[PDB]
């Protein structure tokens, strides 16, 4: 009877996980490509002065 | 006293039987109830866990 508790227990909970993570890969590229874009003309205003 | 012991090891014999008896029925009745409970228990659990 346990085993069958825990198997729905970890199915409820990795079906939570892997959400949470396929939103936070989203965001965190997201994220990156706005870190990359302020580096890169940041960068090249030092470059032209 | 000869033969009281012949008559008393047959008395003996019936005692270790209904000793036997009030044992095991005391012990069986209460490891049962708790299978019981812990059944009903786990059967509940599946159902709260879902």
């Amino acid at each position: 009877l346990k085993a069958q508790a825990l198997a729905i227990e970890t199915e409820a909970e990795l079906q939570r996980v892997q959400k949470v993570r396929e939103l936070e890969l989203v965001y965190a590229r997201a994220q990156l490509e706005l870190e990359v874009s302020k580096a890169q003309q940041l960068a090249e205003v030092e470059v032209k002065k | 006293q000869s033969e009281a012991e012949k008559a008393r090891k047959e008395l003996l014999e019936l005692e270790a039987l209904s000793m036997a008896v009030e044992s095991t029925g005391t012990a069986k009745a209460e490891a049962e109830s708790r299978a019981e409970a812990a059944r009903i228990e786990g059967e509940g659990s599946v159902l709260q866990a879902k």
